[PDB]
């Protein structure tokens, strides 16, 4: 009536990468 | 055909009771706190000395305001309300079947219409002459049956506004459109996003780092000395208003007047 | 019998299109206010981006 | 010919039935939250504080209102709905077989059609002689046999909006075009990787590093104090929008009035 | 009819009590420190040297600087004041129903309006006949019965302003709209950012570095050589009285005169 | 009768439009110098940003 | 209305569908699937990551970044080829006129 008025994220290795 | 006198329901249908003008809401079209923060799922605005969340009534606030400023951005009433009008004589507008354009629409229903002197009721047209186009604005005289102007001749009482959408996707000329009320929730979120802004990190960082005791911590924040934190959401939600306004300004016409 | 006399096109341009509701009440607009003997020597106020009449 | 009275089979064919109008939904459309999810493959939203994901009543909501953008970017109706027009005498478009341009297009089909005084029908054309252009939007007569206008003669009762496409990769000129589906799906879209893009990462976050014993983790994210998280997705979909926007702006025509 | 002697309830409707004006106050628009600490929500300001809080006095001052503003951007009288006027004669106006502009606008009503010579009222114009329309600002005549112009035959007094509005989300012509009272809002936030901006940081720090004994505090601030510690969020509240400006400069027209 | 017989538009624009005072008072200094036979031949000077004239 | 599927190589009758255009179609089909595997590449909103445990480090750089999605190039390139073709395209079909 009256006017108004005053989380998931990994870092992991790359294994098959460490394997090369 | 039988109809409350005003509302014939050819030319002057009636769309609103006048006790509903009273009991009406912002809440009624969608607007409310939560729907502001239905948009920003996830976060929490708070004051970090003391944990405390933002009060509901701050989002009122600013959501009237954002109904105002959505009310001027387009010439157009937004809430019912009822206009008393005291229009002039122009004799081309006249002869043009009664042609008077209203200052606000649409035009939810016609209450009075009458041709007076002093306030005397010099003619009352009959109701079923009054042809009305609800989202123009225009009301118009097809009756059944020494100066180029004059003021206030022309006493006409009526209520603007639009009604909340009956449907899903969908309104009448007397309807608000869906986007409209996007565009309100946009406009107070691009108020609250600049309060929220502040307050991400401690007042006045740009770039932390902590080291103690074999412990380390860098933080680069969104904050810098020329970018405010939320200056990436406001830059979208202003791409969005302004389409949201190109989107309206077509689907209300340009404003034109004969000199 | 068969031509276009049509004089030109007047080209109003904006960010978008009027709606055709918009324009067809645009038109009624205009014609309450310029059209015949009644509207003869009224000038219409436009305020649109960019208003432009082409002579065909 | 037999048919029902009004949908003669050549001038006015029956598309639809009018239980039918109440019965469609806008997944019957494809528009539905699955849709998005399958459009963001591999991402989920979800409440950092909780777990809870995103609920599809926001999707619904948000898919609403794509739905009035897309009614608004371009002069369509594209949810059916029955439309009653009073629509005014112009003596060049009278003369010229009765031609009416509808507000709203496609037609699907038309219900009434009446030359009226004060509410009073004056004739009702026979159905025989009702032309109907869906995708146009025009209607004419072509009966088989003191002032150049007047407001409100011409009464109108019309079905607008578009049905479901009945096969793959083909459209009526009264049925959805697969395209604008997906112009809906891309606006919708648009808006849950703004919501999305604040849950990467903490709030206001564009660079951390931890270390701890000599343990090192490190992240920069897409976050930046000028760009969002999402900025490289809204701007491919903004791209994508404008080549769908310019497609189907050529098959909706430019909208004309002779004065 | 009966009413209070110049307020015709046609003409001239009475508004506001010539009391109530010495009544209002800024407070009574909503124009409070408390409201602009809402919008600095979760920041305070106070002497680093002493830790007391701004006092309300400087949001005061600072707020009825910024009324004052507001009231020269646009040619307008906000607060309700007593205003008397001495226009002169001119041939064309004074044919033209007797037709005035008032230097301030919106009138709240007027309070008298007489033909004079050297002060000697020549004739009193009944208030019956006296035409008003509010928020343009123009009075004229409609009486029910050797040079073109000539200085200050016109005496005319009334009351320039606006109320408050007496509805959510609505106003009337003689009502300030929601959105002039964020703009002078805005305009007192702008100055208070700037006495702000001095106090995040230790004067004249842009960085700073401290390490003792191995443990290290560090600190990028949001100041700079070029920028201000509040210029971020001084730049966006210019962009939203920008946008302010530009609705309430469709609100009222632009002036013209006749030479 | 009843036609705009205006001859044109003056145009002077500056940063921000006068207040209607100062357009007031500025038809009063403009009618005090220039109206009629008694200021049929001054010409005023004018040093607004730019000023132009609109043939209607 | 239509077109039939082209009864020889590198071939097309008037009816028949230009192979070009299939290699648009296509292009438009791999415009999206691009745009839906460029989020994926990586973890999302990621454009650096560095991690070190115990004497093993890696460092690695992706194509994200806080301007570019990861699949930009590819699009990119995608859209100059839907150009050219398009060009083609609109010349094998001719501008369109009607008398008024
Ligand atoms: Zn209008
Ligand atoms: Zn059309
Ligand atoms: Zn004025
Ligand atoms: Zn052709």
């Amino acid at each position: 009536e009256k006017p108004y008025m005053i989380y998931t994220t990994r870092l992991e290795f790359d294994t098959i990468d460490m394997i090369r | 055909l039988n109809y409350e006198y005003p509302y014939h329901p050819s030319g002057n249908p009636k769309h609103i009771d006048v006790s509903e003008i009273d009991n009406l809401t912002l809440a009624d079209y969608g607007w409310s706190p939560d729907a502001v923060k239905a948009y920003m799922f996830g976060i929490v605005v708070q004051n970090p000395d003391t944990g405390q969340p933002m009060g509901d009534e701050f989002y009122n606030h600013i959501l009237e305001r954002a109904v105002g400023k959505a009310e001027r951005a387009l010439d157009i009433s937004i809430l019912p309300d009822t206009q008393h009008e005291m229009r002039d004589y122009h004799e081309t507008e006249f002869n043009s079947y009664m042609f008077v354009h209203a200052y606000r629409k649409p035009i939810l229903q016609v209450e009075n219409l009458q041709l007076q002197f002093n306030g005397r009721p010099i003619y009352k047209y009959p109701a079923n002459w009054w042809k009305v186009e609800h989202l123009a604005g225009h009301v118009q005289l097809f009756p059944t049956a020494g100066a180029t102007f004059a003021p206030q001749m022309i006493r006409l009482e009526y209520v603007s506004g639009m009604l909340p959408r009956k449907k899903a996707g969908r309104n009448k000329p007397w309807e608000m459109p869906p986007e409209l009320e996007q565009l309100v929730i946009k406009y107070a979120l691009k108020e609250i996003y600049q309060v929220w802004g502040n307050l991400i990190i401690g007042a006045g960082i740009a770039n932390k780092t902590l080291e103690v005791d074999g412990i380390t911590e860098t933080i680069g924040t969104t904050q810098s000395a020329m970018y405010g934190g939320a200056s990436a959401q406001i830059l979208q939600i202003n791409e969005d208003i302004k389409e949201l306004l190109d989107g309206l300004r077509a689907y209300f016409g340009y404003n034109m007047i004969g000199l | 019998s068969h031509g276009g006399t049509t004089r030109g096109i007047l080209q109003i341009r904006s960010d978008q299109q009027q709606s055709q509701h918009a324009l067809e009440n645009f038109k009624r607009e205009w014609k309450s206010s310029l059209s015949g003997i009644n509207g003869s020597w009224q000038i219409p106020v436009v305020m649109a981006d960019d208003i432009k009449f082409v002579n065909m």
